[PDB]
């Protein structure tokens, strides 16, 4: 009756074959967030993104294109 | 070469650290170490220096002689220092510029 | 690391990344350099708090520097 | 390995400059592969504070920004392995 | 549909014009020609467009891998 | 049972925490036997206590106060008498001989009396070396002593508290004279520590009874259909086991070396040429240092003396839990205000038969040497206030077999050795401050 | 080498997560990885304010945790 | 009596555990080329269980002490139990002593 | 000076072999019950 | 290695310990582990400012501890030596 535990690394991936938008943090730019449709990840999830676009507080979204996110920098990873 | 794999073994791994200079970005370093360039540091406090190259590590680690170190901050007042020899922990750096010499 | 060991039961002042110093007797420490300090003392600026048994972390740790010593035939025809 | 030039080097006085500013004075007595450097009659100045002078001190190696190296080394040799 | 990996990503994008950004603000445009395994960069002809406006120019560009934010174009 | 080695589990724990003691020439240790009649006779016959700091898988040391029974039949006062003031029983049985007559009794009065049971089982290397049976039959005839041991307790009580099962961390397998006592969560972390980041507790959960390892998938299955896989505990235990004990006994020094090499554990050149019993001894106890299952599984499985102080109020105690005594006895409190109450159950002989120790567990309150108590009877109430004695507290020890630790004094929860007093007591007494409330109970 | 952190109490139980630079979510534990990677499901984010927006699926990166915290008695 | 047993709750909680690294001694058998006559000798009588000794002086050696130190086997005559017994005798006060 | 000796395995093993009618085959030591040196001096101090 | 041993020896008791916030916590210690991941109870959480609060059970990360106040009557706990493989510190009877 109980739910199966999913890894991170695998919800990533469901994340990736779904193709399901994503709105990515940051380590410490709290204002600075990053939307867009991810494409690829490794064992560090550095992360490949497209149609990146770079949303503040005030939403300015600045188009990025596709565009590589070190892993270092990640925070959270959003579901739509 | 055809090992970016990333499991190696101690040998392949030396043979992997050696093309990491010879092609990799860190091969500005060797001409620079070989052309006695003039190149310039940013470290990560807003410090310039600028020095001839002697050796350099993987980690960046950089072994430099005649280093021209200047700073900038009253009114912004920008100041200079000329030291010998510099080692520097490749720790701290963010960017390497050349000034070619010739 | 042999001369580290040579700095047990010393007294020790570490200056820590956060600025501040603490005072005690090392117990132990790590290969990162956690140290264990006994009957330690907190200097923050100068203010003494009592702390006691601390471990300090190794990342926290800058400097370190000793202040005492540690306390310390048969017969023939 | 290039962290082996910093043992292959011993008791000469350098000047240290720290991660948080601080810079210290002193001939080094043993340094190590992981940077763990040990310095013996030295002197501690603290940014924006009085200069202090300790007999031994011993510094992280993640605190190390740079070296002040003195000017009699034969470096040439020094850095052959 | 077919997903691209990092280090194939930016192998498949050497010699084109991208615009890096690093952690704090400075954006380096340029061209990048070899990289290692630790995703730390090489340029050429690089340009700093500190706050969106061209100051000056640098030439060929080492940057270290952490100080990065993001590579594109 | 007689001679199924519980005098050697506490040997194990001696030998690691005393580095000075030595095993004998021609026999074993058998630490605290401490009567010339019983290094005669090579049995114990007198339960000695026993306090010693032990340490947990993880680092942590705790201070274990074990009474050694003896395992003849006619000796069940050394048994009956010192469990009344015990958290719980750890049971120690043969698996070459299996369960026999004492353990059932054991077993029995254990869970009639609420006594939490941890089950060692003991000799393991028997199965190897006398027996020399396969590991699956050695497998089976574990799980056939563990089966009869569940068994013994059902006969009184079906309750799934009182479950004894490896899967639990409830049973340790180990071999005393070889020197090892491990568990599967003691056995899994030295996978673990070894090979990396997985969770002990997930894979020593999957290494008991009919749950297979598929050597190519790398998953556990359920069934194995036809010769797929092997059992986990058989691939994962007791094969290795195996191979080290042949290793170590079949003379073959350069891949004993190699294999120890892969493990770091160095052995000197004139090592190698040991006899035969020696070598495993130092071989098991480089790979299989202290032994931290059987010290892990008592901490977890039997309560704290703070955390049993409830059930021992309700099960020995007779008076009322509301009175000020009992609520002191509920709480273990052990300020000096605090009444003290201590249950004697057991006198011992000094070096020279001239005074009595009496063994008393201090339920509440604190205790100092020289202070006045009064002593209860074995029929003291309000109608026989007559059994009451009032007398002194001369000298207050901590029982280690062959030597005693003089404490000036004692708190609640310990168990200690009371000398002075024991003239008024025949079998056993409760002992209580004289300042004290009125109408004192006794257990 | 490493070690898999103990979670196992904490799944399937609404929590409360503070990662750095003072943010706040909560939801309920669906998973953990080595560096304490942890996985959300229906969850909230608090804001300086203290108003709640509905979050959703979550996927934080172990490096930014700060705390886990349950509520329960 | 359990409801579900420890077996199926342990596989049924992550039915897709994985584990990488392979038990301890794998390449190696539990039986080597010596093993049974090494078990032989770990339990046979005392100088031949050792691997290991001090070379005693050649009278040290007794060789036939366990013929009459056990029972005298049955059906002799009255001269060869009585040289037992008495043997027997001789070693038992000599213990004594 | 010949005062201590070390033997391999397969040497033990055929010494073992060769000098068999030599040595006892109980390995039990329960045998002897009442036929061991203890019980012997008991016997001979109470005269039975 | 040492200090893990006693934040170890530490669980059951009730540690102090401070963050990379500069918020202090003080309630009795439950769980550690090598990394140093704490689990707590009844905290009592000092701000940096001084603001006071309650906590019930949190899961503190390691990597955020700038040092803990284990309590004083550990300083008897003993130092054992450790050998090369061996990974926790305790009682030796075999070669080293
Ligand atoms: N082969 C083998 N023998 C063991 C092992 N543990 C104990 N023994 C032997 O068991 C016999 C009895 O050991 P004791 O420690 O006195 O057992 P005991 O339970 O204390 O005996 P009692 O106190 O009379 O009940 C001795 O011959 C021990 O050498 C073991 O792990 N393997
Ligand atoms: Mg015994």
């Amino acid at each position: 009756v109980q739910k199966v535990m999913i890894p991170p690394i695998n919800f990533i991936f469901k994340l990736l074959q779904q193709h399901t938008p994503v709105s990515i943090w940051l380590f410490e730019q709290t204002d600075i967030r990053l939307q867009g449709q991810i494409r690829g990840f490794d064992e560090f999830m550095n992360i490949v993104l497209d149609d990146a676009v770079q949303v503040d507080a005030k939403n300015n979204k600045r188009e990025l294109g596709r565009i590589l996110l070190k892993g270092d920098n990640i925070t959270l990873i959003q579901a739509i | 070469v055809d090992k970016p794999r990333s499991e190696l073994s101690e040998i392949e791994l030396a043979r992997l650290e050696e093309y990491e200079f010879s092609a990799g970005p860190l091969s500005v370093l060797q001409q620079a170490v070989k052309n006695h360039d003039q190149v310039l540091i940013n470290c990560r406090n807003n410090k310039k220096l600028l020095a001839r190259v002697k050796a350099f590590d993987r980690h960046s680690n950089m072994v430099l002689e005649n280093v021209k170190e200047m700073w900038t901050e009253g009114k912004a007042i920008n100041k200079d220092r000329f030291i010998s020899k510099m080692f520097l922990r490749g720790d701290g750096v963010v960017l390497v510029v050349r000034i070619p010499s010739a | 690391t042999t001369k580290m060991v040579s700095l047990l039961n010393h007294s020790l002042n570490v200056t820590t990344k956060d600025g501040r110093t603490f005072v005690g007797q090392l117990l132990a420490f790590d290969g990162f350099m956690n140290l264990v300090l006994s009957d330690c003392q907190e200097y923050r600026h100068e203010e003494k708090r009592m702390l006691g048994l601390v471990i300090l972390r190794g990342e926290f740790i800058v400097s370190l520097s000793v202040q005492g010593p540690p306390p310390m035939l048969l017969s023939g025809p | 390995k290039l962290v082996r030039f910093l043992m292959k080097l011993t008791n000469e006085t350098v000047s240290i400059e720290l991660k948080n500013g601080t810079i210290v004075h002193g001939t080094i007595t043993s340094v190590d592969m992981q940077m763990n450097t040990h310095l013996k009659a030295v002197k501690m100045t603290v940014k924006g504070r009085e200069p202090v002078p300790v007999e031994t001190l011993s510094i992280r190696g993640n605190n190390i920004r740079y070296y002040i190296l003195p000017d009699s080394l034969p470096l040439d040799t020094l850095l052959i392995d | 549909f077919v997903p691209v990996n990092p280090k194939p990503f930016l192998q498949g994008l050497i010699g084109k014009p991208v615009l890096v950004r690093l952690k704090w603000g400075q954006e380096y445009k340029g061209t990048l020609q070899s990289v290692d395994s630790y995703m730390n960069l090489q340029l050429l002809n690089a340009e700093e467009l500190v706050d969106g406006v061209k100051t000056g120019d640098l030439g060929e560009i080492l940057i270290r891998c952490n100080n990065v934010l993001w590579v594109g174009e | 049972h007689l001679h199924h080695g519980k005098s050697a589990l506490l040997d194990l724990l001696v030998y690691y925490t005393h580095p000075d003691t030595k095993p004998p020439k021609r026999r074993s240790l058998r630490y605290t036997d401490t009567h010339y009649l019983e290094r005669e006779r090579v049995m114990s016959i007198k339960s000695t206590p026993l306090t010693l700091a032990v340490s947990d898988m993880k680092g942590k040391t705790f201070a274990f106060q074990c009474i050694d029974t003896p395992g003849h039949v006619d000796f069940v006062d050394e048994v009956a008498a010192p469990m009344a003031i015990s958290d719980g029983v750890v049971l120690v049985v043969d698996v070459i001989e299996g369960v026999m007559i004492n353990t059932t009794r054991i077993i029995k009065h254990a869970i009639l009396h609420d006594m939490p049971i941890v089950l060692v089982l003991n000799k393991v290397d028997r199965l190897i070396l006398e027996l020399r049976l396969p590991p699956n039959d050695a497998y089976h005839k574990l799980r056939h002593v563990i089966d009869e041991v569940n068994d013994n307790i059902c006969q009184i009580s079906k309750d799934l508290k009182y479950r004894v099962s490896p899967e639990l961390g409830n049973v340790c397998f180990a071999s005393c004279d070889l020197g090892y006592c491990f568990t599967l969560s003691s056995f899994a972390k030295l996978y673990i520590d070894r090979h990396g980041g997985i969770d002990v507790d997930l894979f020593s959960k999957r290494l008991w009874g009919d749950i297979y390892f598929d050597s190519k998938t790398r998953k556990f299955a359920k069934q194995s259909l036809d010769g797929s896989g092997v059992r986990s505990f058989v691939h994962f235990i007791l094969e290795p086991l195996y191979k080290l004990h042949t290793l170590t006994i079949s003379d073959e020094a350069e891949k004993l070396k190699k294999h120890l090499s892969s493990f770091q554990i160095y052995l000197k050149p004139k090592d190698y040429l040991l006899d035969p019993k020696p070598l495993l001894q130092l071989i098991c106890a480089s790979f299989f240092g202290f032994p931290v299952g059987f010290v892990n599984a008592v901490t977890r499985h039997i309560p704290s003396p703070r955390e049993n102080a409830a059930r021992k109020a309700s099960q020995s105690y007779i008076g009322p839990i509301n009175s000020s005594i009992g609520k002191a006895i509920l709480e273990m409190s052990r300020e000096e205000s605090a009444p003290l109450v201590m249950h004697v159950t057991k006198l011992y002989n000094t070096v020279d038969a001239n005074n009595f120790y009496a063994f008393a567990r201090v339920y509440s309150g604190q205790v100092k040497k020289g202070q006045k108590v009064k002593v209860l009877g074995e029929n003291y109430s309000l109608e026989d206030e007559e059994d009451m004695v009032v007398a002194h507290i001369a000298e207050i020890c901590v029982p280690c077999a062959r030597y005693r630790l003089h404490v000036d004094g004692a708190v609640a929860g310990m168990l200690v050795l009371l000398g002075g007093v024991d003239n008024s007591i025949s079998k056993t007494a409760t002992i209580v401050s004289d300042n004290l409330k009125d109408d004192p109970y006794i257990f | 080498k490493a070690g898999a952190p103990d979670l196992k109490k904490y799944l399937d139980r609404q929590v409360f997560v503070q990662l750095n630079g003072s943010r706040k979510v909560y939801g309920v534990l669906r998973g953990y990885d080595i560096f304490l990677n942890i996985v959300l499901e229906d969850s909230i984010e608090e804001k300086v304010d203290g108003e709640k927006v509905k979050i959703g699926s979550v996927a934080i990166r172990g490096n930014s945790v700060i705390m886990i915290e349950t509520l329960d008695k | 009596e359990l409801d579900t047993s420890p077996e199926d709750s342990a596989i049924e909680e992550d039915p897709n555990f994985e584990i990488p690294f392979d038990p301890f001694f794998h390449s190696e058998d539990i039986e080597f080329e010596h093993t049974a006559s090494a078990l032989i000798l770990l339990w046979a009588p005392h100088p031949f269980n050792k691997r290991s000794g001090a070379t005693k002086r050649a009278q040290d050696v007794p060789l036939i002490k366990h013929w009459y130190l056990e029972h005298c086997p049955p059906n002799q005559p009255v001269k060869v139990r009585v040289s037992y017994q008495k043997l027997l005798k001789s070693h038992v006060m000599n213990k004594l002593h | 000076t010949y005062r201590r000796w070390k033997l391999n395995l397969p040497q033990m093993a055929n010494l073992h072999r060769l000098g068999y009618q030599l040595l006892s085959d109980l390995r039990d030591d329960n045998y002897f019950y009442l036929f061991n040196d203890n019980s012997f001096f008991t016997a001979k101090a109470l005269n039975v | 290695s040492l200090c893990i041993k006693l934040l170890h020896e530490t669980q059951g008791h009730i540690v102090t310990m401070e963050l990379e916030n500069g918020s202090t916590y003080r309630g009795k210690l439950i769980e550690a582990e090598d990394n140093m991941n704490c689990q707590m109870r009844d905290i009592s959480v000092t701000a940096r400012d001084g603001r006071v609060s309650h906590l019930d059970q949190v899961y503190i990360r390691g990597s955020h501890i700038r040092f803990l106040i284990v309590p004083d009557m550990l300083r008897n706990a003993p130092m054992f030596k450790v050998g090369p493989g061996r990974s926790v510190p305790l009682p030796t009877r075999g070669r080293r």
